[PDB]
């Protein structure tokens, strides 16, 4: 039982999803044709004899990205009806995604999802992959999330989001889309892991010694985090964390559901031989700003809860030691209303590595998911960016053309202001 | 799936159009007969964007060829690739327009245009989901300018929700080949302002400069000039035709580049561009391409970008490239050249990447800049118009075709308003 | 446990360090690739299986010297992150080292050091190798020492310094750098071993019969001294001296922490066969001016304390005899406030010799570390040199350009004057 | 990592520059096509100091070639190694400067210089961390002197924190080939005093003496003379290009050799130098090299070092050598020749050693001396200037280019002040 349904929305979502599915296949020994020469059932349905099918739906409003999947290496892995494509994209326009273009495809995707969900007997919930900046990733996902929330209700929804960078931004209208999607994300998502491409790039250059990291490098890394999250369901070890468990531990208030993920160790084959990558070391490395997946300063924020998810050759005692050490480090401060802020998971399976990947094979790894006030800084910069453009009503007409109202923008901004304020409040000591 | 309908009006439009078609067929592995002889499956995947599939493994351009003179048509048909075009898609008059916008817009062109409309309707019907139209022409003559504008108006009326793109070659005073150019340009510019969604301002002067200064070409021909334009045209729609890492089609580009409806006049650029001798002493790398593209000497409009500000730039990269590198180079350009970018649009640069490079190159770049400096181009034209109009010189001809003075007054006013608007956002 | 962290700063520091690491490897049987086909742990961390990594950081502001290490024989010994290099050197300018250029690299090096130190469970302290004359060796080291003093506090810092010669000086501005570094060295260093290239050259020509000794010859010799100092930690014998112990014995007053090191016997293969190198003999040779590592006259100074560190086939009784003999020698005078001025260490391991080295293999060796007033003479000559140049403000403008103030120079000179005076005072009998 | 940007201005500058490039390519194992065909990995390690890496295993000099005449450019391009240079790095006028500093500095040169500036900016951008600039030219003509000086000023304005080095060939009265040399030299010297950080005073007379007396060369050519200069140039930057035992780059040398800002005029020397017949009767050893270097007959400036005092000497040794031996020989020279060294700078000698010797030799030495005797060179020039200026001879030409008499007065004053300053420290 214990199934998780994956939804991959827009280009970014699709591409991350590809990586994820490559990784899952390798982890469960499933070949690209669905054949496997048990726990894999959390990610795969099984049909007849020698066939396994991902519990996933891939959606884009344009055909190009999905068309690659159809033509490509994993064409036999997915059945055609799980790869859903329209004709025209949302053109970096939230309105087109949520209304004009999205209203044509949403019903169909929902129906397919329902069909998929009917096949699963112990649904844990949904993993939703999408960008904040694109018209489909924002507008469509927002719409989809609403519908899912309506139909399914109390099912857990976890969204992995490529949040836009401070500096390294690829589109002009990104801040608008980001603001608009955030509003909906607040009410319909149970936990949201924001990720920043710039941070990933820095990590790849600094930690992996890669001169020129491309999206394929990012995606692979991202997939690893997802694997760590779901390894507790797909294998078993000494200490286990379910999704509901995770939510209980990591989320102190309903709105404050934005943990930062960080993975350790991220090292090269040659660089790793010399390093003595102990449990204590990797744990320590988790709480350092340079290895973060979002650009921001934890030293200027406060921790409310951290989940530490260990995998491979790890025993409780040394994890405890590491936690103790972390406690005594003055530069890592936790809020006073959380006397112990550590949920700990330990799983026996070492991280498996993708052939031709950038990361070296290690005996132990860790994924830390931590709710820190520091993430509010990202929102502040994004809000600032939004405010400039809106001051001149720049590009606004486009959105209006596709049925959006100006009042929605203001509403969205207000919502984000309120959220930032909430985050500020929880921070302060009594 | 996202078909583009191509229209060529007047001599210039036709010739550039021909060049465009030639390059595109080569790109998609189509030979002079319409048969696919390419290597890669990617060449045929999105062949339907520009080609209709005919019986017996042949492909035909979704192209309409329009002129008031049949000579141009003959020249096209007799060219290399002339036989690929649908015979029924050549829509020609017999008389010509005599460099008179009024003849093209109200008289001869009016009589002609219904046939063209009939053709284009059919072409639209044929395509499963037409995303829009690309018109190639000039603003300085009579056919391309008057007839072309008229055609645009007609098209938009019937397809108000489709994308309307033009590659418009503007008259410059240095390379001034005609007398009434100012009039024709002024009249057409006005019409373009209301009915096109994006307009690529191509300037012959700039092309010549590119050819002489950058390409080191002792004797450029119109063909050579046309080639540059064709390259640029190919660049814009690369994302529609091939796979990629980050994809932007015609709509996505417009939405990111046009913050206000009227401001849709682009200064295009293409990189790389090298002499035959100077090819061996260069680096095939993204920083170099970036460097080339933002340079004033590589813009295809005779405007100094340093005399205005960039509202937006869209950069389209072709070849296998690092996204990180692209992002760093684009951020660097905006940080270093802060003063040439409007401060109320953060991240003035939009990036798109297609994995398939053009033939002969491992990497290439196409630049679309929306600069307030384009006002220079309009201002000169306005001045020239004034110089003539103040004395009502050559007006009688236009009035003989049914035009009134008042139209001239209107057009001039409109252009001036446009210029003012650009200045406003420049600050 | 009992680890020592080595820091090698600038060209001189790097080159000495290379020699040192060659010697350590040979001593512990570690191959140039880190493999060893226990006590070695004092100098090496151990990773996984068949790998040992030096507890060292190599720093230079220019890439050239470190680049050799990366390309060279011991490229696999060090992990890349322990070899730290900037782009532009300090150009024999203290200011550039301490401020302009040094401020760009210091944080990074500190971070790495902290990482290294976290891996060690019984940190004894730091061994810092650098020149007094170079802009990096002076300015950078001074800065680094301050930071280390701040961060770590009561950890022992021992600096081995190539102090400039009276005659044989290679740069013009040496006296400035030397004076400036000395000021900081006073407050932040616990013990400083000054060494003079001219003296080493003389030794090589006279004692080793080498016509033309180069830096490689000096460095090898220097490394031996370091080995003698740390052999008490890296092996065990009849009588043992820890670093704290050493400090307690050798340092009578906080500022008076400048012992002179001398090594015996330094002999050729052929010349040694004839000599009957007894414990008494070598001990006697230690207290002779010709075998000193700094050019100066002990006959004109007074001894305050001497540590004698013996190694190899040595027994206490004969050491005692030697000490007694030394006591009765009128030409070797000790201050009246020290009735016994001998700390004695005896270690069982004979000195191991580097293949292709200048020194012959002996059954016994000794390293004497003695605090004598005679070293003050070096400071006097250096001060004199400084005073001439400063009289004309020669070269001063350069330093000012890089943010140094003229008042600092004067301050530094004053500090050295005070130090010389202090040294004078301790000398005099009551 | 520490790139040097090379500039060549006027005929002399170009020709010496060419020689320099030829030697350096040989040293780094680069052939006439730009391809690396060397043996050792050390030859490529720091190749980026002088060469940009182009596509397809080729290296191109970071060199800018400047002249008001295109003949020089043609000569360079047609030379052995002419094809290695970037075609776009040749920046040439058509007219020439007619031995007129004013034409080079204010008129023709002014018009020219912006192109040069554009090139050099690009060249700076290309390099990851440019340490500075090396300009080769003469002070006696119009281009190298006037245009060169102008270029220097421009460069320093844009790169005030970078090292500015010149190899300046000065006019001597023995080998006086032109009439207005005194004027051109005076005007340029003044400018150099304020804007260059180190200036190598190269004298044709001294070169001839070296060739005739030391090299025993019956018929020296300018090429032969140029070779010497090239060797010296190579010597200074050996520490940037190769490994070594004690390393000093351009900055380290300046800091040790320049005690006061204005006193940055070096008398260079190179050792060893032998005839073909007299080569077999010599010792390849450090004491011999040292002996050669400090000799007055081996200095490349027509000044007797025994007529002044050394403020500082920097000695750069190439080859496998004993440091002790070097230190002893340098101390010996200062102790024995005490009277020729200023007494208020103890250890007047700075030493640097690079393990890689030049081709054909096992050991070599380059000497840079800052001697108060250089005043002799300036004094002669001043005298000659006075001789002409007192009668205002040839002034009219300069005034026709916009120059005023007052500038002449200023320059002369400045030079005199410089001379006085040197005398002061000589004592
Ligand atoms: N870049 C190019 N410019 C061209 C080309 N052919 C013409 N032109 C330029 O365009 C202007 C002449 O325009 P046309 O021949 O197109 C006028 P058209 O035939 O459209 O209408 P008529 O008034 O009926 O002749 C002028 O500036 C020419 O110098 C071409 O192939 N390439
Ligand atoms: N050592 C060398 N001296 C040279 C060389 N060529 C010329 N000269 C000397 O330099 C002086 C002539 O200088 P130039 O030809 O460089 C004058 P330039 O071309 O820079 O400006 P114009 O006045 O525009 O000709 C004179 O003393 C020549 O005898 C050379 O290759 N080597
Ligand atoms: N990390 C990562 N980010 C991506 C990837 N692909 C796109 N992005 C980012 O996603 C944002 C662009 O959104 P897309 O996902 O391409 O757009 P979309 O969801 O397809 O929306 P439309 O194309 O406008 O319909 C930018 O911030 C890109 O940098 C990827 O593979 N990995
Ligand atoms: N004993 C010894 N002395 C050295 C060695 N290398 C350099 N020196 C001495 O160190 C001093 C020069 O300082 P360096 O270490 O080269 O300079 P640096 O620390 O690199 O400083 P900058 O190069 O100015 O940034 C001189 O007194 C040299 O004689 C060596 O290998 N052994
Ligand atoms: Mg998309
Ligand atoms: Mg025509
Ligand atoms: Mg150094
Ligand atoms: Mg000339």
């Amino acid at each position: 039982m214990r199934e998780c349904i994956s939804i991959h929305v827009g280009q970014a979502g699709v591409q991350i999803g590809n990586a994820c599915w490559e990784l899952y296949c390798l982890e469960h020994g499933i070949q690209p044709d669905g054949q496997m020469p048990d726990s894999f059932n959390t990610f795969f349905s099984e049909t007849g004899a020698g066939k396994h099918v991902p519990r996933a739906v891939f959606v884009d409003l344009e055909p190009t990205v999905i068309d690659e999947v159809r033509t490509g290496t994993y064409r036999q892995l997915f059945h055609p009806e799980q790869l859903i494509t329209g004709k025209e994209d949302a053109a970096n326009n939230y309105a087109r995604g949520h209304y004009t273009i999205g209203k044509e495809i949403i019903d169909l995707v929902l129906d397919r999802i329902r069909k998929l969900a009917d096949q699963c007997t112990g649904l844990q919930g949904f993993l939703v992959f999408h960008s904040f900046g694109g018209g489909t990733g924002s507008g469509f996902t927002s719409l989809l999330m609403e519908r899912l929330s309506v139909d399914y209700g109390k099912k857990s929804k976890l969204e992995f989001s490529i949040y836009p960078a401070p500096q390294v931004s690829t589109a002009v209208v990104e801040p608008y889309n980001s603001i608009l999607t955030t509003h909906t994300t607040l009410e319909h998502s149970d936990c949201a892991f924001m990720v920043d491409n710039e941070a990933i790039y820095d990590i790849c250059r600094r930690n992996l010694d890669i001169e020129r990291p491309t999206y394929t490098n990012l995606n692979r890394l991202i997939s690893q985090i997802v694997s760590s999250i779901t390894a507790s369901l797909r294998f078993d070890g000494a200490l286990n964390v379910d999704l509901t468990e995770f939510q209980t531990n990591l989320v102190p208030y309903p709105r404050i559901h934005f943990p930062l993920a960080t993975y350790a160790p991220v090292i090269s084959a040659e660089k790793a031989y010399h390093e003595q990558l102990s449990v204590a070391e990797i744990t320590n490395a988790c709480f350092e700003p340079a290895n973060q997946m979002v650009k921001c300063d934890p030293r200027h924020g406060k921790y409310m809860a951290c989940c530490l998810l260990y995998r491979g050759d790890v025993v409780p005692k040394d994890v405890n030691a590491a936690i103790a050490t972390i406690k005594t480090k003055r530069s890592i401060q936790f809020v006073d209303w959380c006397p112990t802020g550590f949920k700990v998971g330990i799983n026996y399976q070492p991280p498996t590595v993708v052939p031709g990947g950038d990361l070296a094979k290690v005996q132990r790894a860790v994924c830390m998911l931590s709710n820190t006030t520091a993430i509010a800084e990202a929102w502040a910069r994004l809000d600032h960016k939004f405010d400039l453009m809106y001051a001149k009503r720049a590009f606004v007409h486009w959105y209006v053309g596709e049925g959006m109202e100006e009042g929605e923008f203001s509403e969205a901004r207000e919502d984000m202001a309120a959220l930032e304020k909430d985050y500020e409040e929880v921070g302060v000591d009594s | 799936m996202r078909e583009i309908v191509h229209i060529q009006a007047g001599q210039c439009g036709n010739q550039i159009g021909a060049k465009f078609w030639e390059v595109i067929s080569d790109e998609h592995g189509i030979d002079p007969t319409g048969s696919y002889h390419g290597d890669s499956d990617l060449q045929l995947e999105r062949i339907n964007v520009y080609y209709n599939e005919a019986a017996g493994n042949k492909y035909v351009p979704r192209a309409i060829l329009v002129d008031l003179e049949p000579g141009t048509m003959d020249s096209v048909r007799s060219g290399p690739f002339g036989q690929i075009f649908r015979p029924d898609n050549f829509v020609f008059g017999q008389s010509g327009a005599g460099n008179n916008w009024a003849k093209g817009h109200y008289t001869e062109g009016a009589e002609l245009v219904d046939s063209v409309l009939d053709v284009v309707r059919k072409e639209s019907e044929s395509c499963d989901c037409l995303q829009g139209f690309q018109l190639t022409h000039s603003l300085g003559g009579g056919t391309g300018s008057g007839m072309g504008t008229l055609l645009i108006s007609k098209i938009r009326e019937e397809y108000p929700d489709r994308i309307m793109n033009t590659f418009s070659v503007v008259p410059s005073p240095k390379v001034s080949d005609t007398v009434v150019e100012p009039y024709n340009a002024t009249l057409s510019v006005h019409q373009l302002v209301e009915n096109t969604d994006e307009t690529y301002c191509i300037d012959n002067e700039a092309l010549y400069d590119i050819c002489f200064r950058t390409l080191k070409l002792t004797t450029p021909t119109y063909g050579d000039l046309n080639h540059l334009v064709s390259a640029t045209m190919s660049g814009v729609t690369t994302c529609l035709r091939f796979p990629g890492q980050l994809n932007a089609d015609l709509r996505k580009l417009a939405v990111n580049m046009v913050p206000f409806p009227r401001l849709h006049f682009f200064m295009p650029g293409f990189a790389p561009l090298t002499s035959r001798g100077s090819q061996q002493y260069r680096a095939l790398t993204v920083p170099e391409l970036t460097q080339q593209m933002f340079d004033a000497k590589n813009m295809m409009a005779a405007c100094d970008p340093r005399h205005g500000r960039y509202l937006t730039v869209a950069a389209v990269f072709r070849g296998r490239m690092s996204m990180k590198e692209v992002d760093e180079q684009m951020l660097n350009v905006q940080n270093k050249n802060s003063s040439y970018f409007v401060e109320w649009i953060p991240n003035n640069v939009k990036t798109a990447v297609c994995d398939i490079p053009p033939r002969g190159l491992k990497m290439s770049a196409t630049f679309i800049g929306n600069s307030t400096a384009i006002q220079e181009l309009f201002k000169r034209i306005s001045e020239q118009f004034t110089a003539m109009f103040r004395r009502k010189a050559f007006l009688h001809w236009y009035t003989g075709e049914g035009m009134d003075e008042m139209e001239f007054t209107e057009a001039e006013s409109n252009m001036n308003d446009l210029v003012s608007e650009y200045q406003q956002y420049q600050d």
